[PDB]
RNA sequence: GGUAAAAAUGGCAA
RNA sequence: GGCGACUUUCUGGUCUGUAACUGACGCUGAUGUGCGAAAGCGUGGGGAUCAAACAGGAUUAGAUACCCUGGUAGUCCACGCCGUAAACGAUGAGUGCUAAGUGUUAGGGGGCCCCUUAGUGCUGCAGCUAACGCAUUAAGCACUCCGCCUGGGGAGUACGACCGCAAGGUUGAAACUCAAAGGAAUUGACGGGGACCCGCACAAGCGGUGGAGCAUGUGGUUUAAUUCGAAGCAACGCGA
RNA sequence: GCGGGGUGGAGCAGCCUGGUAGCUCGUCGGGCUCAUAACCCGAAGGUCGUCGGUUCAAAUCCGGCCCCCGCAACCA
RNA sequence: CGCGGGGUGGAGCAGCCUGGUAGCUCGUCGGGCUCAUAACCCGAAGGUCGUCGGUUCAAAUCCGGCCCCCGCAACCA
């Protein structure tokens, strides 16, 4: 019962590093219209990140989301493997970093970012684990891709 | 019994040996007898199959 | 404990409910089988192309570790993974010289089951 | 070829 | 009713042409008398497959079913019996007459074409029909003979008779009861029918409700009275 | 005459071997449905037949009593 | 009384033999999916191997002791 399509919105460049995707994280992040508070615990985040990683906070950001985004996922139809679109790719990358590190212990959020964009990065995020059971239920279900 | 040609790929044989077995008909014979159909419905079928043809 | 079989022929019964494919030498000597059952597919799963495709793959693989090189292919039934069956065997590293379907035909014989009413 | 499986009942009038 | 590998033996019918012969010798057919799918029955033989019953498994609220794994009679042969099927073209047999077009089976005749005989299909006038439809393979137009019908239920029952080893078959009421049973077609509605399309319908998402305290409406209960109205969606922070 | 049993509303465990009340259905509140059933979720309900005894403690062990069930009731 | 065998997540069942390397399968638990249910798929837990010693680079593993269990002989106070 669909008429087609819908163009998606753009959005401008993070003005500190010059990124789409750090803007669309604070997107994730904020809540009830809260753009600040977003922005603000990403920044912090992003300082955290590099202060103990050592390295480029958006370069351990990219690596850190190269490891949480899926190539392929269980799809009800007998569920099938089918191919994740870049845009879903992303979209299912930054839901599962935030959505992990808001379940993680540590008493503030920015904290807690940093953690899980560290641990992506080195493949060992609950994130991680999340693309990594769809991966292999992916795979379980190889049978049915056809 | 289709035999791999020289400098045939084994899928270009595959590509014969489908179209032999459907000539042959073999398939088409072995859905038919999967279950019994009584003598007046199998001479029903036979009609209006070649009413299609 | 090592056969040296050159030439064998590799039969593949594929059914609706499973697939099952058995290498034997020329003289109808088994050397290696595998089935979609065998590799641990359940249900749907052991009808799906898929599944066929690892069977032939294993059995091939055991098959060669007796110094199988050519094979000739035997099929019966219609089940989906024939095709799959077939082209595995390729990938395994044999090589198919014929392939030939021997599914077999009653000249008007006997009784089929009764048809299935659900 | 298919096929998902299950899937009951409901006063007579006007 | 039926009859599908091939071979041989015995045997029935039909069609075409010809016009030797016979010379109306024909048609129908009550009562008779035979044949008659399948299941079933008797005696003997056989038994692969399939498969009532039956037994597990499953499904389900239950599942004495559907589905799965088995499985006996039976399915097969011979010889008897049974005598019934939506035994249907739901269309008795015979005869003649009445537009065409096209396919096919077995012939005949004359130049691939035309003509013709007997079947077998499709399409289609006239005519017919309640309509659907039928239409030289009539359900048209006619004549002969036979069988059969006279609202529905009770009831194909009861009783009697006859037939059958039995199962049952054939024949076949009434009391009583109802104002209807019915055929075809039409418009809707509906469908665990189809096609094609939509809608925050789903999917993909985001935030909630259901859990707590409280506000408010309602039900219920209570009360002297707890005013009256709203009740699935489309009553219930509704009239207010 | 001699055994067995009496446990939520029903049927059935727990007793042997004292400390522990279970299971299925039903009931009740909610949900699903237009509604009902089915189904789903939460919850309540048995002084263990009855009086006694023993024991720190009794459904449990022991003795009466009542109820129920089975078996026996023979030789003349 | 002698002889033979065994003791391993809740349980059963291997590696023991042929030392280094406790697996397997159900029973669990949490998820996914199923309208659903089940099944299936995914993750996680539970035995330090009967026990105690010795030997060994290293022993559930081998050698010993000990205990428990099972079977078979013993079965003419
Ligand atoms: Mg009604
Ligand atoms: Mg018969
Ligand atoms: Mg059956
Ligand atoms: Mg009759
Ligand atoms: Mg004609
Ligand atoms: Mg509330
Ligand atoms: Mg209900």
């Amino acid at each position: 019962p669909r008429k087609g399509s819908v163009p998606k919105r753009d959005v401008l460049p993070d003005p500190i590093h010059n990124s789409k995707l750090v803007t669309k994280l604070i997107n994730k992040i904020m809540l009830d219209g809260k753009r600040g508070t977003a922005q603000r615990i990403l920044y912090s985040a992003f300082d955290l990140v590099e202060q103990r990683s050592g390295r480029d906070a958006l370069e351990v950001f990219e690596e850190a989301i190269n490891n949480i985004m899926p190539v392929l996922e269980v799809k009800a139809r007998y569920q099938v493997p089918v191919e994740v679109r870049p845009e879903r790719r992303t979209t299912l990358g930054l839901r599962w970093l935030v959505n992990y590190a808001r379940l993680r212990g540590e008493k503030t959020m920015e904290d807690r970012l940093a953690n899980e964009i560290l641990d992506a990065a080195n493949n060992t995020g609950g994130a991680v684990k999340k693309r990594e059971d769809t991966h292999k239920m992916a795979e379980a279900n190889k049978a049915f891709a056809h | 019994k289709t035999v791999v040609r020289k400098n045939e790929s084994l899928e270009d044989a595959l590509r014969r040996f489908k179209r032999s077995v459907s000539k042959s008909g073999t398939i088409q014979e072995v859905r038919k007898r999967e279950f019994y159909e009584k003598p007046s419905v199998k001479r029903k079928k036979k009609s209006e199959a070649a009413r299609k043809r | 404990v090592k056969k040296n079989i050159e030439n064998g022929v590799a039969h593949i019964r594929s059914t609706f409910n499973n697939t099952i494919v058995t290498i034997t030498d020329e003289f109808g000597n088994a050397l290696s089988w595998s089935s979609a059952g065998a590799l641990g597919f359940k249900g749907s799963k052991k009808s799906t192309p898929f599944a066929a495709q690892m069977a032939s793959e294993t059995a091939s693989k055991s098959a060669m570790e007796h110094g199988l090189k050519t094979v000739e292919v035997t099929v019966k039934g219609p089940g989906p993974g024939r095709e799959s069956a077939i082209r595995a065997l390729q990938s395994a590293g044999l090589e198919v010289t014929a392939i030939r379907d021997v599914t077999p035909v009653p000249h008007n014989g006997c009784r089929p089951p009764k048809r299935r009413r659900v």
